[PDB]
RNA sequence: GCGGGGUGGAGCAGCCUGGUAGCUCGUCGGGCUCAUAACCCGAAGGUCGUCGGUUCAAAUCCGGCCCCCGCAACCA
RNA sequence: CCGAGGGUAGGGCCCGUGACUGGGGCGAAGUCGUAACAAGGUAGCUGUACCGGAAGGUGCGGCUGGAU
RNA sequence: UGGGAGAGGGUGGUGGAAUUCCCGGAGUAGCGGUGAAAUGCGCAGAUACCGGGAGGAACGCCGAUGGCGAAGGCAGCCAC
RNA sequence: CGAUGUCGGCUCGUCGCAUCCUGGGGCUGAAGAAGGUCCCAAGGGUUGGGCUGUUCGCCCAUUAAAGCGGCACGCGAGCUG
RNA sequence: GAAUGCCGGCAUGAGUAACGAUAAAGAGGGUGAGAAUCCCUCUCGCCGUAAGCCCAAGGGUUCCUACGCAAUGGUCGUCAGCGUAGGGUUAGGCGGGACCUAAGGUGAAGCCGAAAGGCGUAGCCGAAGGGCAGCCGGUUAAUAUUCCGGCCCUUCCCGCAGGUGCGAUGGGGGGACGCUCUAGGCUAGGGGGACCGGAGCCAUGGACGAGCCCGGCCAGAAGCGCAGGGUGGGAGGUAGGCAAAUCCGCCUCCCAACAAGCUCUGCGUGGUGGGGAAGCCCGGGUGACAACCCCCCGAAGCCAGGGAGCCAAGAAAAGCCUCUAAGCACAACCUGCGGGAACCCGUACCGCAAACCGACACAGGUGGGCGGGUGCAAGAGCACUCAGGCGCGCGGGAGAACCCUCGCCAAGGAACUCUGCAAGUUGGCCCCGUAACUUCGGGAGAAGGGGUGCUCCCUGGGGUGAUGAGCCCCGGGGAGCCGCAGUGAACAGGCUCUGGCGACUGUUUACCAAAAACACAGCUCUCUGCGAACUCGUAAGAGGAGGUAUAGGGAGCGACGCUUGCCCGGUGCCGGAAGGUCAAGGGGAGGGGUGCAAGCCCCGAACCGAAGCCCCGGUGAACGGCGGCCGUAACUAUAACGGUCCUAAGGUAGCGAAAUUCCUUGUCGGGUAAGUUCCGACCUGCACGAAAAGCGUAACGACCGGAGCGCUGUCUCGGCGAGGG
RNA sequence: GAGCUAGCCCUGGCCAGGGUGAAGCUGGGGUGAGACCCAGUGGAGGCCCGAACCGGUGGGGGAUGCAAACCCCUCGGAUGA
RNA sequence: UGGUUCGUGGAGCCAUGGGGGAAUCUGGGCGGACCACCGCCUAAGGCUAAGUACUCCGGGUGACCGAUAGCGCACCAGUAC
């Protein structure tokens, strides 16, 4: 539930900023959290290659567990809900009764003090993970193996999830976060339920500063530059774009596909996205 | 207002100095040819 | 300056490829209707902007003149 | 001290008027269509939405004050 | 106090018929549509038939000149 | 073209006369007053404002009159821009 | 003899401009061959959130002293940051190293690249970040937390005693963190004292006084006192912290919980060690047995790792504590005490500047701390002033024009000019009062007005103390006094009406443009299923992102409001297993060369044969485009209506002589005495129009228009005065 | 060659004083309970005024300069992109 | 594809990044597409003086310079700046 503020100045009529309701704590696991390293867009050349980042505000990255098969059979316990400025969803923090600690991504619906549990056995309850290939079709999951043991890779945004659609041998069909239709292999391991935080995409950041604070540098449009900088560059006064909408770069971007085209993954898509 | 030499011994060591200059190819030539041509001094001389 | 046009009453084909001008509307006579329109059957009306030339023959090809749009008239 | 009123500054209400603009009423014999009264030739009316030279048309829902 | 009837309302759950679309099969020269047609769709394999899948919406018979609500209004089924 | 800086304004003027006013005249379809037209005449004078970058022009209020040109469309080693 | 030739010399301009902030000078005395310029004294002026003091960077003997004046110094020079010579920088505690890690750099392993080289986990290097033991005073011409004096402390080595399962580059804790706001108690610093110490002073009309002037402290171990920070104790189980673990984490159990206790800082006190003025006398000596106390103001600094709220969610490693492991318990470590040991480098001086960066002793530039007092509402603002430091390295005269900076002005008051350009006006505080419109915040300091000093009397509340006095802080009422004037000096908005453009705060052409331009939240399209797309790279490898479609790349549009119409024929993109074309390769009908021949060698048709192109569709917040002629109504005029040619389709809502209208100063209305601009309308829009967005929009703007009030030397129209030339 | 300048990374530091008074919280009121209203408290913000600091709007001076971008008056930002 | 005079040319020869892939003398390469004949030569391992190139160094000699010449430097010069 978003909260609003009066427009007692410029950028309050339309600033709108989280609730942090589900939130119970408000400094991080110190066993858990490791320096972020900020780039500000440039590679180990020094070169930028993602151009209007930097300037934001520090951080200290949480270590989040997305292999939950690591600690098959051993219930946790949810202990806190914690903010995390590395994701657009929240992170829970559990308590195993193995004694370690680890950060999962707060799927919604999650209760702190509640018992969750991963495995082939587990019980089909928000918080749970299991491999796609045990939990009933028609569930709703998130936080997805795309291939067996190699990590939760799909549909961890706030907000997002997956369904599981049906069977075909060793594969599950999912309906993934943009409406594609793929096959995931029956061992990658899933969590049931939904991302919490779906209020987040209805946040208004009302001012330039607040993107600022994000990491996120002023974009300039290459209409405002010369032909030298864009090929949308140059024009005596304003100008349309003159030719097909084209990158900084040269090639067309309003409609040019650029998924490879022989790409081996492409016998497990079945369906590309909607809308 | 502000002129352009700013002076900084360690900046001046780092960048043109005699360990400097070793490092890269380029570098190495440069002290070969300032030795060629009889060059009292082969890197600029800054006191630390 | 460059380009395109002028032909029955109105708006357009034919000109490029010389001989023969055609389409819709309108106009005239007749039908249907109690009557009008619509509709149906028939018909008339154009020497092709003008003068000159080529030609056996010019709406048609070449030249001048009249006219109509369209484009340009920049560095100053 | 108060004090008629004069002066400066800012408000409120009414009245007349104003290039132009909006529809309205009325006007013996103008132009276009034919929406309604017969099932008026697409039953009509209706609140709303969108559209159209004009009456109107159409979608959604409602009423019979609708025929057979 | 003891009982009854009911599409009264809200939440969640779920069941079947139908239409569209998708995939496999089989199959051929038309399908569709109207007052009559054309547009449209179909040898790039449609229409018609069978199997699988996805999804949304409305609840056939019961159903009635019926029932409920203050009115607007309320109809598969189950539970709160 | 190994550089002769543009329009307009301001400042400072100076000359020409094809004369706007003032002085002297002839003719008048000149009664007077006031005009028309032409001749002589360059001594002096020839206003303040609204609009526009403007020169010009229109307008307001006056005036004896609100003249027209030349001086590198006078004048940026004088100003403005 | 010429090349705006080259190098050098010397002219011309010319005894000309200038001699570098307008903070300012005068006299006496001295030194000396020589003095406006050096030294001393008295008087005068300037800075005083500095133009004073202290760090850092950079500079590198410029520091102190003697002797010098050729050049350097914009003049002079006896003087100097100049010449010559001598002297001067002292550390276990300050800073850096023998400690740690950050970005980054480097780089055993490993990967990659013609070569050169590029990457890269660990590890290493890397600081103004973490960690770590010295405070006060004296002394030199010149160094001082460094020498000396006093009082403290750290580490290493060996030894003694007491205690313990001792032991680590391995495990754990800790270190360890943001922004704003802020409590309590202190310290720095400051004001006052009718108290304490002091050489003195009585003037020029008065005062021998509760008179004037000066000063009234700094450091300190243990102990104690005040204020804070940090911190539960025990037991059982244990599968996690990549071996172990008695530690940490998880569970249960029993006690203590705004406490207390233990520990750790700050402040006060504290054995003791220092300091100690004005004035006088020659930096010294005296004052002086100096005195060293009371009250108030009081931090942004301290207690500190304090408290609270918020979102944008706020380093690392070591020291340190704990756990164990090999090994070892003749050890080893912990505690207390003693003796010994404790290295390298910096240390002068300048440091908002005459010593650094600007070719100069250059009106410019340069990070951190201290930065006193009074009054003005506050303050680091402003005026004066303390400590301290200066008068800016050419002077003397004169009293023109003209230039600069400044003061004033009769009557008028924008008549100036492209334009109120510039300069006036307004100006702080307290109180009264405040319109359209609005997104209900605003517009607003709207507008406009009254008050403001000093004296006497009465009184309300707060802090400290005690609840009282005292000092200090917010106030209210009554009566008076004076001047032209009471924020009496200085610092301190002119206002209003209405358009255009851009929502807004922001950004920009360093050195002619700060804007209407860029950015911006917000909207839409499009790409991307993750070894993502995209980007940098030959590559490895990186960014993306330790992110996963509520995400990331690209593009246009640009808060918000109401909206965003028709065209897919062309171009782009997307879809389409048919057809057409299509390269190498397949195929080899059929020819050729050569040989006696077997054979070797060459050419070569049909046919099969990818993407691309053709072809069939889709697609506008994709590139883009959105007609002409003629006729028609019962006055005229004009056409709701009609005819016909064309097109892929013929511009919709809204707006319109516009930042767009050529003809144009269109026409009409408003405002003016007069209006090529302005504002409101009309619509034959040369040549608006809907995300190169259309039409509006409160608020905002050193943006560009128009008008008005206020006020003025802008002007009629100039005059006088000041200072630097 | 990034000791100027531009962006980014890491680590530190700086921003006098005054003004306005959001949410929340407390109490009161209101209702079936609510929304909501009022007062107090609170101290938000690319809020307002104005030094330091960062700028460079208009004008004047300067133009073989004090200066190869300076000086004076004035003006913008000043808890934030 | 490079080398050769050879730029696709009748394009051999030498070399070789890709593909296919033998033989040991009765084997193999060459004589400018190719074939026959006639000849030359023995690939896929290595080494090898001398004659040749150069002048930092030393000496000798000039119809070479003679301080603006001759080396940038006759001299405390790759210095001062
Ligand atoms: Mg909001
Ligand atoms: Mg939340
Ligand atoms: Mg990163
Ligand atoms: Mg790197
Ligand atoms: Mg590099
Ligand atoms: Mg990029
Ligand atoms: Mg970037
Ligand atoms: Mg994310
Ligand atoms: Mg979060
Ligand atoms: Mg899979
Ligand atoms: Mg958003
Ligand atoms: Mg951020
Ligand atoms: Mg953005
Ligand atoms: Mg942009
Ligand atoms: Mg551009
Ligand atoms: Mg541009
Ligand atoms: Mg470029
Ligand atoms: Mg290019
Ligand atoms: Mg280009
Ligand atoms: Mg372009
Ligand atoms: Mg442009
Ligand atoms: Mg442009
Ligand atoms: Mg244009
Ligand atoms: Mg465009
Ligand atoms: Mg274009
Ligand atoms: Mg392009
Ligand atoms: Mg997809
Ligand atoms: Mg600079
Ligand atoms: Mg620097
Ligand atoms: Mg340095
Ligand atoms: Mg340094
Ligand atoms: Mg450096
Ligand atoms: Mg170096
Ligand atoms: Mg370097
Ligand atoms: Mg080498
Ligand atoms: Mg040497
Ligand atoms: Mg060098
Ligand atoms: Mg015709
Ligand atoms: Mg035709
Ligand atoms: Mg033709
Ligand atoms: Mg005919
Ligand atoms: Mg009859
Ligand atoms: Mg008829
Ligand atoms: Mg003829
Ligand atoms: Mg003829
Ligand atoms: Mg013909
Ligand atoms: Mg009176
Ligand atoms: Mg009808
Ligand atoms: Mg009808
Ligand atoms: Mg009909
Ligand atoms: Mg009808
Ligand atoms: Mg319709
Ligand atoms: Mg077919
Ligand atoms: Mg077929
Ligand atoms: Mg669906
Ligand atoms: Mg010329
Ligand atoms: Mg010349
Ligand atoms: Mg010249
Ligand atoms: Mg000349
Ligand atoms: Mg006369
Ligand atoms: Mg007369
Ligand atoms: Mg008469
Ligand atoms: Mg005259
Ligand atoms: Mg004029
Ligand atoms: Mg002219
Ligand atoms: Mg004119
Ligand atoms: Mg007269
Ligand atoms: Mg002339
Ligand atoms: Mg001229
Ligand atoms: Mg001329
Ligand atoms: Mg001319
Ligand atoms: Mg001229
Ligand atoms: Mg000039
Ligand atoms: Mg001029
Ligand atoms: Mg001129
Ligand atoms: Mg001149
Ligand atoms: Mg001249
Ligand atoms: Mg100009
Ligand atoms: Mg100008
Ligand atoms: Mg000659
Ligand atoms: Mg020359
Ligand atoms: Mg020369
Ligand atoms: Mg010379
Ligand atoms: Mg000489
Ligand atoms: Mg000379
Ligand atoms: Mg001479
Ligand atoms: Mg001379
Ligand atoms: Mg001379
Ligand atoms: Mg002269
Ligand atoms: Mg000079
Ligand atoms: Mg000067
Ligand atoms: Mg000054
Ligand atoms: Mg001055
Ligand atoms: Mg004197
Ligand atoms: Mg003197
Ligand atoms: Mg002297
Ligand atoms: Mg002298
Ligand atoms: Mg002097
Ligand atoms: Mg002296
Ligand atoms: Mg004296
Ligand atoms: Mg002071
Ligand atoms: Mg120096
Ligand atoms: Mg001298
Ligand atoms: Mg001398
Ligand atoms: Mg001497
Ligand atoms: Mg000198
Ligand atoms: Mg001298
Ligand atoms: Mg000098
Ligand atoms: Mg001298
Ligand atoms: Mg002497
Ligand atoms: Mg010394
Ligand atoms: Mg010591
Ligand atoms: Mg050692
Ligand atoms: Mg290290
Ligand atoms: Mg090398
Ligand atoms: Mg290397
Ligand atoms: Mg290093
Ligand atoms: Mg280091
Ligand atoms: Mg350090
Ligand atoms: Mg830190
Ligand atoms: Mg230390
Ligand atoms: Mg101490
Ligand atoms: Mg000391
Ligand atoms: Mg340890
Ligand atoms: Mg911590
Ligand atoms: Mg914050
Ligand atoms: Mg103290
Ligand atoms: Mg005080
Ligand atoms: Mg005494
Ligand atoms: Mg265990
Ligand atoms: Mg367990
Ligand atoms: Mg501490
Ligand atoms: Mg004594
Ligand atoms: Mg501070
Ligand atoms: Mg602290
Ligand atoms: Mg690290
Ligand atoms: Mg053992
Ligand atoms: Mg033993
Ligand atoms: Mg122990
Ligand atoms: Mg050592
Ligand atoms: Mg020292
Ligand atoms: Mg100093
Ligand atoms: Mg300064
Ligand atoms: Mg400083
Ligand atoms: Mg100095
Ligand atoms: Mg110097
Ligand atoms: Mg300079
Ligand atoms: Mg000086
Ligand atoms: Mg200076
Ligand atoms: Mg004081
Ligand atoms: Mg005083
Ligand atoms: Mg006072
Ligand atoms: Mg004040
Ligand atoms: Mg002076
Ligand atoms: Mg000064
Ligand atoms: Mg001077
Ligand atoms: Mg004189
Ligand atoms: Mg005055
Ligand atoms: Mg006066
Ligand atoms: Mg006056
Ligand atoms: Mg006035
Ligand atoms: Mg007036
Ligand atoms: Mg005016
Ligand atoms: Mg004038
Ligand atoms: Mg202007
Ligand atoms: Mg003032
Ligand atoms: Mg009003
Ligand atoms: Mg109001
Ligand atoms: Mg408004
Ligand atoms: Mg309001
Ligand atoms: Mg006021
Ligand atoms: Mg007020
Ligand atoms: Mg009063
Ligand atoms: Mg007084
Ligand atoms: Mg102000
Ligand atoms: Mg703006
Ligand atoms: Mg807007
Ligand atoms: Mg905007
Ligand atoms: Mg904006
Ligand atoms: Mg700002
Ligand atoms: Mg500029
Ligand atoms: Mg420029
Ligand atoms: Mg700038
Ligand atoms: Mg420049
Ligand atoms: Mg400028
Ligand atoms: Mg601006
Ligand atoms: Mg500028
Ligand atoms: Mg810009
Ligand atoms: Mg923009
Ligand atoms: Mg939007
Ligand atoms: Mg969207
Ligand atoms: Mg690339
Ligand atoms: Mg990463
Ligand atoms: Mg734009
Ligand atoms: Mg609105
Ligand atoms: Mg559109
Ligand atoms: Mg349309
Ligand atoms: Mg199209
Ligand atoms: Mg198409
Ligand atoms: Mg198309
Ligand atoms: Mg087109
Ligand atoms: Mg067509
Ligand atoms: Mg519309
Ligand atoms: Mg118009
Ligand atoms: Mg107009
Ligand atoms: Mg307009
Ligand atoms: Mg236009
Ligand atoms: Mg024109
Ligand atoms: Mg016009
Ligand atoms: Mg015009
Ligand atoms: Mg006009
Ligand atoms: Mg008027
Ligand atoms: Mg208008
Ligand atoms: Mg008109
Ligand atoms: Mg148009
Ligand atoms: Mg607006
Ligand atoms: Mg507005
Ligand atoms: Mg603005
Ligand atoms: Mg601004
Ligand atoms: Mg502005
Ligand atoms: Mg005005
Ligand atoms: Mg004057
Ligand atoms: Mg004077
Ligand atoms: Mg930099
Ligand atoms: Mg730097
Ligand atoms: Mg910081
Ligand atoms: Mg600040
Ligand atoms: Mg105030
Ligand atoms: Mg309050
Ligand atoms: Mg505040
Ligand atoms: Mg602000
Ligand atoms: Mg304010
Ligand atoms: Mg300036
Ligand atoms: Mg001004
Ligand atoms: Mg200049
Ligand atoms: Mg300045
Ligand atoms: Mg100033
Ligand atoms: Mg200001
Ligand atoms: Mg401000
Ligand atoms: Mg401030
Ligand atoms: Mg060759
Ligand atoms: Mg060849
Ligand atoms: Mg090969
Ligand atoms: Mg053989
Ligand atoms: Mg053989
Ligand atoms: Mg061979
Ligand atoms: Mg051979
Ligand atoms: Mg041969
Ligand atoms: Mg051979
Ligand atoms: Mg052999
Ligand atoms: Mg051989
Ligand atoms: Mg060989
Ligand atoms: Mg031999
Ligand atoms: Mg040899
Ligand atoms: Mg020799
Ligand atoms: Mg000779
Ligand atoms: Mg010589
Ligand atoms: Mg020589
Ligand atoms: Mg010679
Ligand atoms: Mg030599
Ligand atoms: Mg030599
Ligand atoms: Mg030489
Ligand atoms: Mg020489
Ligand atoms: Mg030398
Ligand atoms: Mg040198």
């Amino acid at each position: 539930a978003v909260k609003k503020f009066k427009p007692y100045t410029p950028s309050r009529r339309f600033m709108t900023v989280a609730d942090f309701s589900e939130i119970t704590k408000t400094e991080p696991e110190k066993s858990l959290v490791k320096p972020l390293k900020k780039t500000g867009g440039r590679n180990n050349q020094g070169r930028i290659t993602v151009r209007f980042r930097g300037g934001g505000h520090k951080r200290l990255y949480r270590i989040i567990d997305f292999k939950r098969w690591d600690k098959v059979g051993i219930p946790a316990k949810v202990a806190a809900i914690e903010y995390d400025p590395n994701r657009s969803a929240r992170i829970a923090l559990l308590h195993y009764v193995d004694g370690e600690k680890r950060y999962i991504i707060a799927p919604d619906g999650l209760q702190v003090g509640q018992q969750v549990v991963a495995g082939p056995d587990a019980p089909i309850q928000v918080g749970n993970a299991l491999p796609l290939r045990f939990i009933p079709v028609g569930t709703v999951v998130h936080a997805v193996e795309l291939e067996p043991k190699k990590g939760a890779k799909l549909a961890r945004a706030a907000g997002t999830s997956a369904q599981i659609q049906g069977r075909e041998g060793d594969y599950v069909i999912l309906r993934l976060p943009s409406g594609e239709l793929r096959k995931v292999h029956g061992e990658c391991y899933a969590t049931v339920g939904a991302v919490g935080n779906a209020d987040h995409k209805n946040i208004v950041l009302g001012k330039a500063g607040r993107s600022r604070w994000l990491g996120r540098r002023p974009h300039v449009r290459g209409a405002a530059m010369n032909p030298v900088d864009h090929p949308h560059g140059g024009g005596e006064g304003r100008a349309p774009r003159g030719r097909p909408p084209a990158s900084p770069w040269g090639w067309q971007t309003k409609g040019l596909k650029t998924r490879k085209r022989r790409k081996p993954s492409s016998r497990f898509i079945i369906a590309r996205r909607k809308k | 207002m502000k002129r352009t030499w700013q002076p900084n011994r360690r900046k001046r060591a780092k960048t043109h100095g005699f360990r400097a200059r070793m490092r890269t190819p380029g570098g190495r030539k440069v002290l070969k040819r300032r030795r060629q041509k009889g060059r009292w001094r082969l890197t600029p001389a800054v006191r630390k």
